[PDB]
RNA sequence: CCCUAAGCAAUCACUUAGUGGAAAAGGAAGUGAUCGAGCGAUGACAACCAGGAGGUGGGCUUGGAAGCAGCCAUCCUUUGA
């Protein structure tokens, strides 16, 4: 049973993911010619939902944070719009851009 | 932090001297920031003069009934487990909209599994 | 109440003279507020002072455009220049003088002033130590008795 | 990153970090702090 | 004096020895003799008249931006360290003797417990920071000493 | 009449400390630095009335915490314008008192550099003894002065008094109010408010502080 | 310095003191508490005063207002009043509620002759006059 | 200790940098020993909540400065602030 969650929200035009196999592989479309794929290690899972948000959802604490930072590392928000995948509690500070 | 109740009871003895949490408690849900987050959202107050230890009995939006101990417990603790049952609940109702099952279970026997490094691949 | 108060902006009209355009324009169009009825909510009771006085009014504005508004009399550095002289202020204030008042109009101007809708119960050593203090910020001078 | 040879914290939201035996200086409010002593 | 740059207008012998330095103290304790703030050295050495007019014009700098108005000439400063020995110098691709070489600077001989400056009519706070301000122009080691 | 009069400070009750010392047997740098290693402040209580044959002389040593402790919270002038209590005991801990005897300290050595104590000297004054006592001044009202209000800056001339004192009434320090000076003028040692039993020792036409006037 | 300070307001108001209460004021802002002492101040003989809960358990030790003890928790705006005529005292109190219509400020607690009257029971010694 | 003749010598403390086993001005504050001070059960610091006012938009400057471009003053009051 799980107790560990974490959640990711997808911000861009054009930027989607997808759960493949049972929750065991993560997909992922960041603007590139090609997809990123990942795979989920044991002891956790991973869902997707119709607002562009990822869960990651398990029941080790060490795990599921460390590959929902994995997660994240694949594409940081850019400073001046806000685009790739970020927390949802996470705040981006943005600056205009000459 | 008033966006996942419903309704709140609050009870107490006036002229007993434990009643700071729950005074405390109604500063916390009785404020200009809170009444605003949910404008349907009600609160009970009742006072007695006998001896029916002080309560908070709350509900959710979905069905939910919690009571703690509003004796011997502070506010500011009600207030965390308060918060830690309902984004369990969100999660829940957000995985329940969506149509996957709940609770989801993972065989506990993963943990004792060997994992490597998580490298992105193409 | 109940309403969201988004904020609490100032201003100085002369009386009688509610034309909503000069002092009533931008000032009230930066925050999208009406025009019409709070002008003439103010024209339907400054009929029976002197026109030409600078009338303080605060209003509060809303998100639903709704007035709660309450009449300040005029300013204390306009009612402490204007019964003294020139309404000049120092170029250095508490060294460089202007005018002289010694007890007596600062007192009344203090029995005007607690007119105020809320200086119902301050006292009359409150605002007239106020108001000297209000008269040490722009360099008149303060005696016992002027001769 | 600006490396130097004495590290300070600039305003009020800068930390010192130890990190692998090197002294770090990280700012969450500018990027433009964050410093590594040497 | 000299304005600025401090050091003797006239002087009986052109070249002196180069003596020693290293050593010496105050063998009395030392105390303020004009102000209520001052600087004073912790070890002993030499101090060129540059580092010393680079460290008056840092205090005296210090001071014009902290209080303006009236208080700006409050702050008064005394410099106690007068440079008064000249250092000589040969140039480059010269061989070794031939004489003694042009004078090229000024020197001032520092004790320890030596007091270098001094300053009155202003807080304790801008007086400390000044001192701040001042040490990093000087090679010796100094410490912020207190009327008391 | 021997003693304080109104209107007049009087010593303090927090720093009215008892000094400890325990005899020490000789003089010279080599049991002076055994003393400052073992950390104790070399000391001797003399007496005025043999100047020639020592004075009644004894060689103490005292602690180095306290003397620092008292030194850094009264200052330095403060802490040579004041009378102590001191114990002369056998030894630390022990009961044996030698002498208890109320005394001036008559100077106190600081390095010049790290500013540890280096040597106290304490002088008997029981009552009825005479004392050139040097007593610092504080200068109140400078809120109040028209010059400081104009703009014009405070120039202290001296900072310490020289006086001879009866050791009863030796005053902590002088008060001198700085109310009713405007631009131009003085204050000398004459117009010092102390006891009419003192007697000062420098003359009477001596700036103490000037208040000049700023550059317009 | 503080405590001395309301304990010299305490020490004042205790002088003419015959009853205590203790008002909740959650959600009353300066200009209404300001009119609420005003009222309380003008209109009757009452003073208001805002204070330390563990200052005024110190400062009330030794006095017959020993028994309120229990009645000091949270949110407390304390009212002394220095008269006798409890009817005016208490019918003002509910021309403020019934005029500003505020709810959520009660009298919470009073101290009348060594005993701690209910909310309910300080309601029945506001008819009876003199 | 072995290279290398003779002690993994005995007691009490300290460092975890291979410092020991090269180098300053300056920086950071790890780890001990000791002397004071400040706050503190009248409730401190960390934490959470709710206020954080009025004369007043203090005057001068000034297309505009209202606490926050610059100059002068920086007072007074209700208050728990
Ligand atoms: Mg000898
Ligand atoms: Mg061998
Ligand atoms: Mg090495
Ligand atoms: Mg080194
Ligand atoms: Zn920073």
């Amino acid at each position: 049973e799980a107790k560990f969650f974490r959640f990711l929200k997808i911000v861009g035009v054009g930027y989607k993911a997808r759960a493949e196999e049972a929750g065991r592989f993560l997909y992922l479309k960041l603007g590139y010619s090609h997809e990123v794929e990942l795979a989920v290690p044991p002891a956790v899972r991973v869902f997707c939902f119709k607002n562009n948000v990822v869960c990651c959802t398990g029941i080790d604490k060490d795990r599921v944070h460390q590959f929902a930072a994995t997660v994240r590392s694949c594409k940081p928000p850019e400073v001046y719009k806000g685009k790739g995948i970020m927390y949802v509690d996470e705040v981006v500070k943005k600056k205009v851009g000459k | 932090m008033l966006k996942f109740l419903s309704k709140v009871k609050i009870e107490f003895n006036t002229l007993d001297p434990r009643l700071a949490s729950c005074v405390e408690f109604l500063a916390q849900c009785n404020a200009r920031k809170a009444k605003e987050s949910n404008p349907n959202c009600q609160v009970l107050v009742k006072r007695r003069t006998d001896d029916q230890p002080p309560q908070i009995s709350v509900t959710f939006v979905n069905g939910v009934e919690e009571a703690f101990d509003a004796a011997a417990t502070s506010a500011q603790s009600i207030r965390k487990m308060i918060l830690d049952k309902g984004q369990y609940l969100e999660t829940e109702q957000m995985f329940r909209e969506a149509g996957e099952q709940w609770p989801v279970i993972i065989p506990e026997e993963e943990i004792h599994q060997e994992a490597p490094g998580v490298k992105p691949r193409k | 109440t109940r309403r969201a108060v988004a904020g609490t902006i100032k201003l100085t009209v002369l009386a009688g003279k509610a034309s909503p355009g000069p002092p009533v324009s931008p000032a009230l169009g930066p925050y999208r507020l009406n025009m019409m009825a709070f002008c003439k909510d103010f024209n339907a009771r400054t009929q029976k002072y002197k026109p030409d006085t600078p009338m303080a009014v605060k209003i509060t504005a809303y998100m639903d455009h709704s007035f709660e508004f309450s009449v300040k009399s005029p300013t204390v550095s306009w009612y402490i220049k204007k019964a003294a002289g020139v309404d000049k202020g120092s170029t250095r204030p508490g060294h460089l003088t202007v005018t002289t008042l010694s007890v007596r109009h600062v007192y009344e101007i203090a029995k005007v002033k607690q007119t105020d809708p809320f200086c119902q119960y301050m006292p009359l050593e409150s605002i007239c130590k106020s108001i000297i203090g209000t008269a040490n910020s722009m360099g008149i001078k303060i005696v016992q008795d002027l001769e | 990153m600006k490396v130097r040879s004495s590290v300070k914290k600039m305003c009020e939201f800068c930390k010192t970090v130890k990190r692998r035996g090197r002294v770090y200086v990280i700012c969450s409010s500018n990027p433009k702090h964050k410093q590594r002593q040497g | 004096k000299k304005g600025d740059v401090l050091y003797p207008k006239r002087t009986k012998y052109s070249k002196y020895r180069k003596g020693r330095c290293s050593r010496g103290c105050k063998p009395d304790g030392t105390k303020l003799g004009f102000g209520r703030y001052g600087i004073k050295s912790c070890k002993a050495g030499r101090l060129s008249y540059r580092a010393i007019e680079a460290a008056r014009r840092a205090i005296i700098g210090h001071f014009h931006r902290a209080m303006s108005g009236q208080f700006r000439r409050n702050g008064k400063i005394w410099v106690r360290v007068f440079a008064d020995l000249p250092i000589t110098g040969k140039p480059t691709e010269v061989r070794m003797g031939r004489g003694k070489g042009n004078p090229t600077g000024w020197i001032a001989r520092v004790s320890t417990g030596q007091i270098l400056f001094e300053m009155d009519g202003v807080s304790l706070a801008n007086a400390r920071q000044a001192a701040t301000l001042a040490a990093h122009k000087l090679c010796l080691s100094t410490k912020f000493v207190q009327w008391s | 009449q021997l003693e304080y009069l109104p209107g007049f400070p009087r010593p303090d009750a927090k720093h009215a400390e008892t000094i400890l010392a325990v005899p020490r047997s000789d003089s010279g740098k080599n049991i002076s630095a055994k003393e400052r290693k073992a950390g104790r402040v070399p000391s001797i209580i003399f007496e005025q009335e043999d100047g020639q044959h020592g004075g009644n002389k004894r060689l103490v040593s005292v602690q180095t915490n306290q003397i620092r402790k008292l030194v850094t919270h009264l200052g330095y002038s403060f802490f040579l314008s004041r009378l102590f209590d001191v114990e002369v005991r056998s030894e630390i801990g022990s009961d044996e008192v030698i002498e208890k005897v109320r005394a001036l300290p008559r100077s106190i050595h600081l390095h010049s550099g790290t500013d540890a104590p280096l040597n106290v000297t304490f002088i008997r004054a029981p009552p009825g003894t005479l004392l050139k006592v040097d007593i610092p001044l504080v200068f109140i009202g400078d809120d109040v002065s028209p010059g400081l209000k104009k703009g014009a800056s405070l120039n202290t001339i001296k900072r310490t008094v020289k006086f001879l004192c009866p050791a009863e009434i030796v005053p902590p320090y002088i008060e001198v109010d700085l109310s009713l000076l405007d631009v131009g003028q003085k204050l000398v040692a004459g117009d010092l408010k102390v006891h009419p039993a003192l007697k000062l020792i420098r003359p009477k036409d001596e700036p103490i502080v000037k208040i000049a006037g700023g550059r317009v | 310095r503080r405590a001395l300070l309301v304990a010299g307001k305490t020490k004042i108001n205790l002088q003419n003191c015959h009853f205590i209460t203790g008002i909740n004021y959650n959600g009353l802002t300066v200009k209404q508490l300001q009119e609420l002492r005003g009222i309380l101040r003008e209109n009757s003989n009452t003073k208001l005063l805002v204070a330390k809960n563990t200052l005024v358990f110190k400062a009330l030790e030794g006095t017959k207002w020993e028994s309120l003890k229990p009645c000091m928790k949270g949110m407390n705006a304390w009212i002394f009043v220095q008269t006798e005529d409890i009817p005016a005292a208490l019918k003002t109190f509910v021309s403020f509620q019934k005029e500003k219509k505020l709810f959520d400020n009660n009298l919470g607690g009073a101290v009348f002759e060594k005993k701690l009257y209910g909310p309910q029971d300080y309601k029945v010694i506001e008819t009876m006059p003199s």
